Parts: C-alpha cells; structure tokens; sequence
RNA sequence: GAGU
C-alpha cells in the first residue's frame, strides 16, 4: 500500500467503499 | 512502517518555530540549511509588521532560502510532520522536499521506513568504520578559557554571579551560556559557560 | 602471420572543423599502438602555415598599449596566431595590414597577396575605438610543422634581432587537437578486439579525413627503409 | 529515456504514476501488438513507452480515452 | 509523531470511550469531528508519548 | 551446448533490460541500484566506481548479488526509481552520495594545483585546446602559471544562458580540465587547485545549474580525466616521502628531563601520583602536538627550493602530503604516526 | 642498511625509479617506487565463488528456494533488503520477490510460461510460507481464519 | 483466495473438530516394511488424503478416471497429495 | 609484474610492505650482478670477492 | 623462495613435517621422483643393519582444501648430505625454506583505475610463466547401495546415453585413467533400481516409435559437477565380502 | 613537406640472444614515434615455433611420475617450452627423442630433423637416474605467434582425441625483452636530429634484422586501412 | 571462515 501499488491499492479501497 | 504520504494538501495553519543552531562556536546548522525544502506555514514577513515578505504553503527554494540571509531572517515557523492534520498518514505539505530528489515528495512514498533507514544507517556503519580502523587514542578536552574573536558586548543568559574577594564575578550558575551581540545587535557567537567559572568583565 | 586488417568503418563530420572516426576491427594493442603514433604525428609532425614574426609601426614591445585600440598587443598577436592563411606558391610571405576608422578590423582588412588565401575573412583581429585611430602592420607568414614557440626561437635563432619585430608563438601544424578513445570489439568467434576512435578537431585548411590520409603516408614513407 | 528518465517524470510527474502508465502501454505492444509512435530504432516495448510519454504522447487520460472508444465501437458492432 | 501515535481518554465522549480508554489521536479527532456537527457529549483527552 | 547463435540471441534480451546489485548490508536504499548490464567474459561482476560509496564497496574481495526484474512493471521500477543515474543524492541529508574518490581527487587535485615557473611560465593560449596541444607536445608543464582565454557561461535573470569572453590567469591543467566543464558552470570553479571538498561543490552547482543528464555525463568526464591523469603523474610512495622533522630527538630528550622532574618531585612526597600523572600527561601531549606542528611545517612548505629571479618558498609536492592535501587518502593524524611521534596509546580499560 | 645494499646494486637511494608507459612510451611524470614483493594467491578463486540461478529445486515445508551454490541455491532478500524496496516505493519488484520468485507455486510456473511467450505478465497469488503459518497457528489451538471480502 | 482481512479468537473444542478431517488415536508414522502410512497413526493416509496424486493407498483406484472416490478397500479418497499438508 | 595502488599505504600505516619492496629490489640487485658475472664467466676468485 | 625473509622460514619448513628430512648423514645411493635412498655414514651407521634409510616420497594427493600435496626431492644423486638436511620439498617449500608464494617486480602508481580500492593490475607475463597457477584435486564417489527393490548395477549400460559418453567407460562402466572430462560427461556407471510407474500416453507414444522400453535400474549415474573440468588421474573401488567383482576392479 | 627516411645502420649482435641495431637518421620526434609503436608490435605480434604436444610412452597424464626420472612430468614438459627451435621448410615438425643410461638427457638427444636446428643444444630436459632407465617420447613443435595456451586449444578442434598426447602452453613469441633509447646523431649539421638504438633480446634464432623488418611490415599493413580507404 |  505505498509507492507503485499506492494506484492499485486505493483503487481497491474504492472498490471497498463501494460494496 | 505504516507512514505514506497520504494527501497533498492536509490544509493545517500549525508548524514549528526554527531556529538557528550554533552549538560549540561555528555555525554547525545554518536556519537555511536547517529550513531548507520545508514548507512555510504562516504569512511569516521581515521584521517590521506591515507588508507580506513571503506567502502561505511555498515550498522553501534555494533562491528563497539566500533572500532569507540578504534579509536577516531571526526565526521562521515551518510545516512540520508532527503538526499534520492527516489521518493515516501525512501530507507532502507537511514534509517537504524529498531530499533524495530536489524536489517536492511525490504522494504514496513511504516515508517512514526512509527515515527510519536515515537515522540507523550512519549509527551502524560508524560502529564498524573508526573500530576496524580504530586505534590511535587522540582526546582532546582541555576547555580552560573561552577567547571572544569578533568585538561585541557581553550579553549573559540565565546567569546569577556574585562579586568576590579577588575582584571578579565568580558565576553562581549550573547553565550559563555566553552570547556575542554585534553594532546592529544579532547573536553572531555563542559558547558554555560552566559553573565555577571566572568572568574577565 | 595471420595479418588481421581493419576497416575505416564510420565518418561522423559533426562539423567540417571536428569529425568522430571509428575504427574496427584492431588486433589486440594495435589500439593503441596505431593510436598514439599517428597521434603524435597529427599534432607534432602535419605542416602548414602561420604567423611567425610581426610589425606594428608605433610598437617598440608586446607590453605596451596603442591609444585608440580595446586590445592589448599581446591580445593582438593571440589572435594572429589563430589566424588561418593557405600559401599556394612561396613558403614565406609577408602580408601588409593598413585600416582606420571605428572598426572591428577583420582578416579580410589584409591586402590579399596573389597566392595567399585567408581562410576565414571574418577572423577578428583588434578592435579600433577612436575613428581618428589608425593601425598599420605587416604579419610575416612562415610554412613550417609543429609548434616553435618564440621562447625556443630566441635561443636558436641570434642572428639580425633589430627592436620592433614582435616574435609570436608559431603554430604550424593545423591540426587544433586530436585525442583516441580504444573500446573493445565484438566479433563472432573473437572477443579480445579491438576499436579505435579517434576525434580530430582542424581549422579548416586541411580536411580532417585528408590530414589522416597524410599522417598515415608519412609514417608508411618512413617503413621504406625496413624494405616490407 | 534510456540513460535519464527525469524529462520523461517531468511530463506525467509522479514516478509511480510514470511507471504504471509507461507498463499499461509496454503491456499493449508487448501483447496486443499495439503499434508505436515513435521509430523503434531497434528498441524493448518499455523504453518506447518512455519515449512516446517524455514527447508527450502517452497519457493515464489519453490511454482510457481510447480504451472507450475501442470498446464502444466493438459494443456498436455487436448491436 | 509515530511516538505520539496514541492518546488517554480522560472524561467520557458520545461514544463508548470513557475513562482511562486509551486509543489513537486519528481515530478520536475523527469521532471529534462527527461530535462537532452532532454536538453530544464532546470527548476530552491527553496525548501520550510511547 | 552454449551455441554460437544463443550468444547472439542472449545479446538481444539483455539490452535495455535493468539488474539490480545489491551488497550486504543493506542499511539504506541505495545498498540497491539498478544498472543497464554490459555482458563481459570473465567471472566477476563489474562495479561503477562513482557507487562505491552508496555501496560502501571496496575491491578487497567484496561480493555483490544480481537480481532480474521480470515482469515489465518489475523493469520500469527499476530504470526509473532505482537506476543509479536517477539516485544520485543522499535520502537523510540533501547531499550528492555520487562523488570522485581516491585516484580521482588525487588527479585533478595534480592537474589543478600550480608551480613556481615550471615549463613555460607566463605563456599566452588561443583556447584549452592550444593548452593540451601544449602540454602533451611537452613544453608545458600542468602546474605552468600561464594566461588563457577562456569563455565561461553564465545563467541570466530568464532561461536563456548567458555567454562572456575574458582572459583568465589560470595554469595550462586548469585550462584542460575546463573541457571537462559543460557550458553554463563558471570558470571561477575550475579556476582553483581542486580538492575532494571543491569537486563535491562542483558536482552540487551543476546539478542546481544544468540538471540531472549534464551532472551525469559530467561526472563519468570526472572521472576518466581524473584517473588518466593519477596515472600520468606517477605518483608513488617511498620511504623518503616519511619526512623526519631534523628535531625530534631534541623535543624528546627536553621533554623526557622534564617528566624526570615531575618523577622527583614525587619521590619527595610533595606531588600527588594522580597530580603527576595528570602532568606527566600534559606534557607529553605538548610535546606530541610540537613534534607534529614541526613535521607538518617542514613538510607542506618544504619546497622552499624555487626560482626564476632567486629563491622562494611554495607549496610541498611530496607524494603522501599531496594524498592527503588532495583528501584522497590518508590525513595530517595519519602522517603524524608515520613521520612524527606515534604519541600516547591507551589501555584496554580506558585510561592511558 | 638498505640504502647501502641498494648502492651495492648500482639502484637509488631512493629506491624510485624512472619508469615508462608501456602504452605511450612516454616517461611517467615522477620517479615511481619499484622492486620486489613477496605476494601469496588466496584460497579465495573466483571460480569457486561466482554462482547464478533462474530456477531450480525448492525447500520442504517453506516451499522457497533452497540457499547455497551447493544446492543450487537462490540469494536471500532479506528484512533489510525489503527495506530498501519499500523506500524506493518499486512494488511490483518486491511483490515478485515474495511470490513468482519465492513460494507462489502456481504463480512461479504461470509466470516461467509468460516470459517464454515474451509477456511479462504478473499473475501473483499467495505464499506457500503464510498458509503454513496458519495451520501452525491452528496446531496451537488458536483459531485464525481468513474473512473473505 | 483474496480476502480482506484476518480475524484471531480462542479454538473452541467444536471449532478445532471442524478443521479435523479423522481422529489419530496411534502413535505409529509408517510400516517399516512397506513405508506406507499406519492405521489412524499420524500419517495415516485414511485421514490426512493420498501419499501419490489421485492414488489410493491399495491402489485399486488410479488416475483421474476416479475422481472423488473414497476406495471401500483401505478407507482412503482419491485426490491430490497437496492436501497432505492442508488436512 | 603488478602495478598496486599507492593510495593503499599512508590510511593503513602497513608500511613494511615499501620496506620488503626496497629491500626486495636490492637483494635482486645483487642477484642481477652475480647473474651478469656468471654470464661473463669472470672467474671464482671475482665472484668471491664480490 | 622469499627474497626479504625473516629466518623462520627454515624452521617453519622442517618442523611442520611436510619435507622429507634425513634421519642420517651419509651419501644419496639413488634419486627418484618416486622415492630417496641415502646410504648411512659408518660413524652414525648402526652395525647391525645394513644401514641404508629408503624414504618413499608422497606424490599428488588430495588436501582437506582441495589443494595438491607433491614432495618433489631436492637432493642430486650421489651427494654428500648431513644428518638432519633437507631431501625433499613439501608443496611450499624451496630448498628446506617456507616459499608461500612467489615475489615479484611491483611498481606503486595509479593507473586509470584498475588499481582502485586495492584492485591489482598484473601482467600477462606472470599467467603466461604459470607462476601463479595452482593444482586442485577433488574427489567424486558413487555409491551401489541396496534398495527395497533389489541391488543397485555399476554398469556401463545405461538408457539412454550417447556414444560419446560411453567412449570414456570401460566394459565395467568407470573412467579409464587420464581421461579429459568436464561437466555432465559419466564417470561411474552406477543406476538405482526402479519398480513401476504409469508412463504418460506421450511417453507410450515415443517409446512406441522408438521401441527403447525403460529397464528396471533409473538413471543415477555420476557424472562431473556442472563447469567443473579435470583429469582423472587416480580411481579406487571398494567391494563389499561376497558381491560379484566388476571386471575392472 | 621535407620528408626524411631512415636507413638501417649498424646490426651490432652482441650474442645470438642479443641484439643492438642502431638506426638513423630520424627527424625530430620521430625516435618515440616510431620507437615505441614497433617495441608494442615486436613484443606481441612476431611470431616463431614452440612445443605444442608431447607424448611419452608410459606417461597417461602431466600429473604421474616416471621410474628412473628426477623431475615429474610437469616439470619436463616445462622445460619444452623454453625449448629453442628453428624450423626451416615446414610449418609443424614433430620430433622424437629416445634416451638411456645416468645422463643429463640435453636437446642435443632429440633426432634432428634436416630442415629442424635446435640453437641451445644443452639445454636441460630431463634428469635420468637409473641406467637402465630409458625415456622415449614424441616432441610436436609448430610455428605460431603470442601465446597459445593448452586451455584455448582443449575447446575448439578436439576431432580426435588420444589418451596420452599432453597440452602444455607454449609462447611461440620470440621476442623477450625490447628497448629503445634515443641519443644524439651528431650528422652534418643538423644537431637535432638524432637515432634509434633498439636493443633486442630474443630467444633462439629468430634474427634481429627479420625481426624489425616483420615488424615494421605489419605497422605498414595496418596503415593501408587508413592510407587506402580514405 | 568471507566483506562489512
Ligand atoms: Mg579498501
Ligand atoms: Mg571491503
Ligand atoms: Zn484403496
């Protein structure tokens, strides 16, 4: 959850606030 | 571990009040190389209290940073990570530059391990460099007289002597330090006065 | 003997005064040992022309300063020795420099012999400020090789010295510098070749690809005498 | 772009960013057989997505952008 | 900062805080932001070096 | 079979594709770098100089690990956050960690630094090129005080770059070096005998100045030029490079009478043993402190051996005192042990 | 003594000599200090220290690389060498040091057939080590489950 | 396989008879003889799955042709071997 | 034979390895002369001597 | 030798025992590579014996570190020798003195950074005399051991092998002595048996096509460490009391 | 252009092994120029003839000991590469030498071949002991150039391959060691230009005066790729 | 035992 995969991570937190 | 640079803007007023550093009598830590590529929290202005020197959030640059000592800046409050207001991380605001980079630190950098590697990585290395190497017993604490270079008044701090019988001021005091004001008046020179000590004027 | 030949394999004329030339493939030492030698003779041995001995009327020393002119003598006599002349017929000429007025004096202000070319007409030679001032000169040009210095000249040559000949530094050779890089090559069975780069740098007189050509004849005129 | 990838960080900024948009479009010469921008000049998929981005090219934006206008077009097609 | 992570809640809040509890300073600033728009009862407390 | 035709293809998938070395310990991120690999025949890894301080790298037999970024997000990590030319600068502090070192410092410091006359002083040169063609036609020396022409490029108030034109008072290696020196540096910065603490300098002003590809092309110039030049000096190290000070043996006699007194003034009971003990030390740190000031004086300036009208005194060329002026190797509490006096050890438990 | 023994040998005092580069043939700009040392080769060959590994066996229970050029054996990315990673922020090449490089069985096999066919596609899952863990930690009596999204 | 977060709490007796797929009631590893796992012993492959991939211990059931197939013979289901170190 | 690095001697204060090369050149000073004696082939009472 | 000694290097040399030292003075009757025979002075000669000492030199063996141990005699034939004087040299000795090394003409310069952190720059001249080089004997064992299944075959008939390997066993499957061998070549012929094994439908297939069934013993056969390349220079067999010899042992 | 060749002058063979050859007149700075680029050709590209194989009776490796023989066999076939051998018509020759009895065995014991000079006819080889002791082996010289080690040649041809036909390196490069110094000419009344006094040390045979002419003839050959093509 |  930080550097390259800070993108990928917080677009699974998304995917997380979202259902 | 945990801390990233979450947000770019946490939007805080708060900072820390810098100061120079003068320990033993050369400048060790300039206020500049002290504020270098830290955020500048507050309309901080030049002494006289009646227009805007610098603005709010403006990452300190080196070209900012030589007009602070053509004007003679005392003290700057600077963004700091412990004054942030983001939760779960902090704001690159906060931090400043990333000095690896000579820039503003991208957000999502884990910050916390590199600080972490910073400050342990000299400490464990020295530990191997003047001890392999490490032989020769050079010690040198012979303090017995502090000599003034530069021409000033003597301004003492937190200080309580008391005259005595030879004609001296025998100082009374644990923590005593030893300024030296200029014509203008700024601290240019600054030493430890121990207690005990026996002051020439 | 299994004679390993190399082949010129790349020109880059970055410009007609520089050029970049590799060089493969070279047997191992050969590098440097066609390197330097060739070096050597670029630098020391290519001949060419220059200025060797100068007048200026009202000038008893390099030292001293002429009213009227930005430059000092010395400053003058640099810029002499940087400027470019081809004589086609006699190997020794002096050319006559008369100019007036509020002027950047130029090379093309020399009076042009019939058999002398000023290669680059626009060289800057002294500045006149004051337009009442007037500067008359005449520039002996030598043809000879290598760098013979005035210091080296004085030493040898102490014969007629009358005062006012102003003796400046004489720079032969045309080529401005030269310098060889060796990298290793890459073949399909060999790997411990070799390639030669070599950067030459010339005024213009002499082309560069055409200043190698001679160097390397030189040298080979010289293997005459071991027969092969 | 081989030696210096600072001109190629200046045009998108942030070098993670940098590196998950260079990889999407190295992704798509190296599978899709997506065709490059720049000449190749005998060069791997990952330094010619750093060109194409250092010339301004490439773009998170400009990467989805198509990616929409591909799928619709099939999604019409299909209709 | 990572020393001053954490903080002792001295004085109940609208939540299930009361005494003695002792929790992140992120996690009661953000409970502290929901009591400044729901009023209730605010949640007093001390920051705590670790 | 390892076949002719696998070399080749071996060739094709290695160009452009980032390794990561690695060496133990890894205390802070730059213990890994990554690098663009040059296949070599032979079984040791290669090792980029100008690194070895991230690294803490010394040839003495030091090992490194190899490891392959696979996937192309693994390759891109690699060529833009962790390739060496994109990590020049300290994380902790705002430094440069990729700075000249050793040979490198010692031959520019030679190239740099002036002589009284030597060959061909107060000579006049068309450009730096003229220089080299001087110097390596051997009628001038690098250390020759002469005049050239140099034109320097500053930086305006906007983007675009200044140019001036003047003469400079410099000497024929300074001239040389300037080459070296992108266009937008200054030439007062060359213009001085250089050092390991003025090259750092060199290097931060440039990286301000120009940017990141100038500092790097730069900095491999550096260090070519550097190295070439350490070997061209033939810098070396005999026993006569040990400079005795001519009174040593005196310091040490007076000195010695002098602890003798102190000795005897216990044997009367008068002085404490922790008070002799205190003085005998003070005394022998005095001597330690004269006997070195007396080597150091007769050994920075012993070139008091010059010419041109008469005699004149000049900076020292004596190999170990130009190591350690230069800040390549050694320093002034190394030589003392060499030359000087070895001075006061101290026992295992502290004391002395 | 010495210097003595040097004048027997018609050699300088100094013991520098004049020496030349073999390159150029030009002389080096000082004397240079030359003569003999008695030098010893160490067991440390090269030969028996350089070691390279793509694939090869891997360990019982923890399922990574076995260690050592003996076995065969893959370099150790340490706690220290992830640091360095998670300073410089590259994710994908530590997540591939955990998973396609390390345990990830699947992931190790998918990944080996997508660099032949030149994709270097990512197709992570989850270290062999962390199930172990678990089944370690339930051995124990402690119930540790995984709640799914 | 991905999920979202991990969840530690006390092993009830229930709980732990869930995860147990047989009841070791021997101290026996294997046959000296035939290396082959011990009845309820603690390799018992009656209980913790096949030593050999889709291979009964009898080998009356090989090969994917039987696939969930519990061999009447030697108690023992027909599956992969990588459940010997999940069971 | 080998070129060593200078810069590896006034750090490490090993200087007996300068003194063994001194002295080595001179003990094979001394071997250089009796072999350009015994290749002239002056005689034993010369050889002795020296 | 070492030029610049110390005096030790004598007596490092006899007392470590590495070289073959005189037990009594007299005169050398025979020189060989293999062994030294030294006829004893009547005046330390015994006069019960003959009084003839034979000292069998120990030739290329085996280190603990892999490196080579060679006496080589240092005495002429028919000399004059004293008691107590050395006869032979062990691997790093001259003359009864310690030789650890070699020393060598050195110059102290930089040179364009070859000679960085204490890297070395040496001269071909020194590989090309072969001075530095050094002697390496490892050692390779195949084991026969008995199975569950039945014994394990030294054979040198093996599934699946080339000519070119087989070139190099002899009728027994070992290694003739003096062969050239590098990385994947067999040395010993030796297989461990094998019982049954579903074979996959393609290797029905292939074995169908090329008719080659797979026999009882597998394929474990020594072969030379990959990148390491020799000589064979010595082979030993053991057999255990009662298993039928191999024609080579 | 004021072109100047030199002319070989003076081939002063102080021994067969060495070499003086002085040589003028050259023009300035041409001494180094030319002095140092052939010192750099003569030592590495000249070429001459050295031991590439042996094989003795008896002997299956270099490693094993020979009965009635001081030296081991590695010691022998050192030996063979300082072995000094002139071969006149072919270009690969092998020899046989077959020995017996308490001798030095020398160089002179090897079968001459007609067109085959050996130049140090003592030159040691092996020691013999036991007379009754005999050692016959088959010594194969070829001519080459620079070293050819025996590790370079066990991985390339190997078509066939015998047991017992032993490797060693062999340095077919003739030439030792090589200097040359610059003095002053003193000519008609030039002064400056000076001469080139090459001071050469070869192994057996390969004449100075060859020598130079070889040499100078592949400095020539190389200078055809920059004279020829541009 | 090899570099810290
Ligand atoms: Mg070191
Ligand atoms: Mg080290
Ligand atoms: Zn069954």
């Amino acid at each position: 959850p930080a550097g390259t995969g800070y993108a990928y991570h917080q677009d699974r937190m998304r995917r997380r606030a979202a259902g | 571990q945990d801390l990233v640079v979450t947000e770019d803007d946490c939007g805080t007023h708060e900072g820390i009040m810098m100061t120079p550093v003068i320990e033993g009598g050369d400048v060790k830590e300039p206020l500049r190389d002290r504020v270098l590529g830290r955020v500048t929290a507050e309309d901080v202005l030049k002494p006289g209290t009646a227009d805007i020197l610098v603005p709010r959030n403006t990452l300190l640059h080196e070209q900012w940073c030589d007009l602070l000592e053509e004007n003679s800046v005392d003290a700057v409050k600077v963004r700091s990570v412990v004054s942030c207001d983001t939760d779960f991380g902090v704001c690159a605001h906060c931090y400043g530059r990333d000095l690896a980079r000579g820039h503003i630190i991208n957000k999502g950098e884990a910050i916390g391990v590199i600080a972490a590697q910073s400050i342990g990585e000299p400490g464990t290395q020295l530990t191997m460099r003047t001890f392999h190497i490490g032989g020769a017993a050079s010690r040198a604490a012979a303090e017995s007289s502090i000599q003034v270079k530069n021409k000033g008044s003597i301004k003492l701090s937190n200080v309580k002597s008391v005259v005595n019988s030879s004609g001296k001021l025998v100082i009374t005091s644990r923590n005593t330090e030893l300024k030296l004001i200029d014509e203008f008046g700024r601290t240019k020179e600054s030493y430890k006065v121990p207690y005990g000590a026996v002051l020439a004027k | 003997t299994e004679f390993l030949k190399p082949r010129l394999v790349d020109i880059e004329q970055v410009s007609s005064t520089h050029a970049k030339v590799t060089l493969e493939p070279l047997e191992r030492g050969f590098g440097h040992t066609l390197g330097n030698a060739l070096r050597r003779i670029l630098l020391s041995s290519m001949p060419g022309c220059a200025v060797t001995e100068v007048e200026i009327d009202g000038v008893l020393h390099e030292y001293s300063t002429k009213e009227g002119v930005q430059e000092d003598i010395l400053e003058i006599l640099l810029n002499l020795k940087g400027l470019a002349v081809r004589v086609q017929g006699k190997d020794e000429v002096i050319l006559t420099l008369n100019k007036s007025g509020i002027g950047p004096v130029t090379a093309a202000d020399i009076t042009h012999d019939g058999d002398v070319e000023i290669v680059k007409p626009q060289h800057v030679i002294c500045h006149l400020t004051d337009e009442n001032a007037s500067i008359s000169m005449r520039i002996k040009v030598q043809r000879g090789r290598g760098y013979v210095p005035a210091s080296t000249r004085i030493h040898s040559e102490e014969d007629e010295r009358p005062i006012g000949r102003l003796l400046v530094d004489a720079c032969y050779s045309p080529v401005e510098r030269i310098a060889y890089n060796v990298e290793a090559a890459r073949v399909e069975q060999r790997t411990d070749l070799d390639k030669l780069v070599i950067e030459m740098e010339t005024n213009g007189t002499i082309d560069p690809e055409e200043a190698i050509r001679r160097a390397a004849t030189i040298l080979a005129e010289q293997l005459e005498a071991f027969v092969d | 772009a081989r030696v210096t990838v600072q001109d190629a960080v200046e045009k998108i900024g942030n070098r993670f960013d940098l590196v998950l948009v260079a990889a999407r479009r190295a992704r798509q010469m190296q599978v899709g057989g997506k065709d490059p921008l720049v000449p190749e000049e005998n060069d791997k998929t990952t330094v010619i997505a750093l060109r194409e981005i250092e010339e301004g090219l490439i773009n998170n934006q400009i990467l989805d952008v198509r990616e929409r206008q591909e799928q619709q077009e099939q999604e019409a097609a299909e209709l | 900062r990572q020393m001053l992570r954490k903080a002792t809640i001295v004085n109940a809040g609208s939540s299930d805080f009361l005494e003695g509890e002792q929790v992140e300073y992120s996690r009661v600033k953000i409970a502290n932001r929901e009591l400044e728009a729901n009023g209730k009862v605010g949640a007093t407390y001390s920051r705590d070096l670790l | 079979r390892e076949e002719a035709v696998v070399w080749d293809i071996l060739d094709e998938v290695i160009r452009e594709h980032p390794v990561l070395l690695n060496r133990a310990p890894t205390l802070h991120r730059l213990g890994i770098q990554a690098f663009e690999p040059v296949l070599i025949e032979g079984k040791a890894i290669q090792l980029h100089p100008l690194v070895c301080a991230a690294y803490n790298a010394d040839f003495d037999g030091d090992q490194m690990a190899v490891h392959v970024p696979l996937t192309l997000e693994a390759q891109l990590e690699a060529r833009a956050l962790m390739m060496s030319t994109n990590n020049i600068l300290s994380p902790a502090n705002g430094e440069p960690i990729i700075v000249p070192s050793q040979d490198v410092v010692l031959g520019l410091y030679y190239m740099t630094r002036d002589c009284v006359n030597a060959k061909g002083e107060g000579m006049v040169l068309t450009g730096p090129k003229e220089a080299e063609r001087l110097y390596r036609s051997g009628l001038a020396s690098l250390h020759a005080r002469v005049k050239v022409r140099i034109t320097e490029y500053e930086k305006d108030a906007n983007g675009e770059l200044v140019a001036k034109t003047s003469l400079k008072d410099t000497t024929v290696g300074r001239a040389i070096l300037w080459m070296i020196v992108p266009k937008g540096l200054p030439y007062s910065i060359v213009n001085q005998a250089l050092g390991k603490k003025a090259i750092s300098k060199m290097l931060n002003t440039c990286y301000r100045i120009l940017g990141l590809k100038p500092t790097v092309i730069f900095a491999d110039q550096i260090m070519y030029t550097g190295f070439a030049y350490a070997a061209r000096s033939g810098a070396s190290v005999g026993i006569d490079d040990m400079v005795i000070p001519e009174k040593k043996h005196e310091i040490i006699s007076e000195a010695e009478a002098e602890v003798a007194e102190i000795q005897e003034q216990f044997q009367s009971g008068l002085v404490t043993a922790g008070e002799r003990y205190n003085k005998v030390i003070d005394i022998w740190a005095a001597a330690n402190d004269r006997v070195s000031k007396a080597m150091m004086d007769n050994l920075q300036t012993e070139t008091v051996i010059n010419r041109d009208g008469q005699e004149e005194k000049q900076v020292s060329f004596n190999s170990i005192y130009m190591m350690a002026d230069s800040g390549a190797r050694g320093s002034a509490a190394q030589i003392r042990q060499l030359a000087g006096m070895r001075g006061l050890m101290a026992k295992p438990d502290g004391s002395i | 003594e010495i210097k003595e023994l040097l004048k027997l040998g018609d050699l300088p005092t100094s013991g520098q000599i004049r020496l030349y580069d073999g390159r150029t043939g030009e002389q080096f700009e000082r004397p240079v200090t030359v003569g003999y040392m008695y030098m010893l080769k160490l067991n440390h060959l090269v030969d028996d220290k350089m070691h390279a590994r793509s694939t090869g066996s891997y360990s019982l229970v923890t399922q990574q690389p076995l260690g050592g050029k003996a076995q065969f054996g893959g370099q150790r990315f340490g706690e220290m060498e992830v640091w360095a990673l998670e300073a410089y922020g590259a994710a994908y090449t530590l997540q591939e040091m955990l998973t396609v490089k390390s345990d990830d069985v699947n992931g190790r096999t998918k990944m080996y057939k997508n660099i032949v066919d030149g994709n270097h596609q990512m197709e992570p899952g989850m270290p062999e080590s962390f199930n172990v863990l678990l089944k370690e930690i339930r051995s124990l009596g402690i119930n540790i489950e995984l709640e799914d999204e | 396989e991905e999920f979202d977060a991990i969840k530690i709490a006390l092993a009830s007796p229930d709980m732990i008879r869930s995860w147990s797929f047989g009841e070791v009631k021997k101290p026996e590893t294997i046959n000296y003889r035939t290396f082959k796992p011990e009845r309820d012993g603690l390799f018992c492959a009656r209980i913790f799955g096949p030593v050999k991939d889709y291979e009964c211990l009898c080998g009356k059931y090989k090969r994917l042709k039987h696939r969930g197939v519990i061999c009447e013979k030697c108690g023992v289901e027909v599956t992969q071997t990588k459940v010997r170190r999940e069971r | 034979d080998i070129v060593l690095n200078p810069l590896g001697v006034p750090s490490r204060m090993n200087i007996g390895q300068i003194l063994e090369t001194h002295l080595g050149m001179a003990a094979k000073g001394i071997g250089d002369k009796i072999n350009a004696m015994l290749k002239q082939q002056q005689e034993v009472a010369k050889l002795r001597e020296f | 030798k070492p030029l610049v000694g110390t005096g030790m290097e004598r007596a490092v040399a006899v007392d470590s025992g590495v070289t073959a030292v005189a037990k009594r003075g007299g005169v050398v009757q025979y020189v060989d590579a293999s062994r030294i025979v030294i006829k004893v002075n009547e005046d330390e000669m015994y006069p019960g014996e003959a009084g003839i000492d034979i000292y069998n030199l120990t030739k290329y063996t085996r280190s603990n570190q892999n490196t080579c141990i060679n006496q080589m005699p240092c005495v002429s034939l028919g000399e004059p020798v004293e008691r107590g004087d050395v006869l032979a040299d062990g691997p790093s000795t001259d003359l009864g003195e310690l030789a650890l090394g070699q020393n060598m003409r050195v110059a102290f310069m930089p040179w364009n950074g070859y000679n960085f952190e204490d890297s070395i720059l040496v001269s071909e001249r020194v590989v090309q005399e072969d001075r530095f080089t050094t002697i390496h004997i490892q050692e390779l064992a195949c084991v026969s051991r008995d199975t569950k299944l039945g014994p394990e075959e030294i054979t040198a008939d093996i599934p699946n092998v080339g000519e070119a390997a087989l070139s190099k066993l002899d009728e027994s499957g070992i290694v003739y002595i003096g062969a050239e061998v590098t990385g994947g070549d067999i040395l010993v012929g030796k297989v461990t048996p094998k019982g049954e094994t579903q074979l996959t439908p393609e290797e029905k297939l292939l074995r169908a096509i090329f008719g080659e069934k797979a026999s009882d013993v597998k394929d474990s056969s020594l072969r030379v460490p990959n990148g390491v390349s020799g000589t064979v220079i010595d082979v030993q067999v053991f057999t255990r009391d009662g298993v039928e010899k191999d024609k080579r042992a």
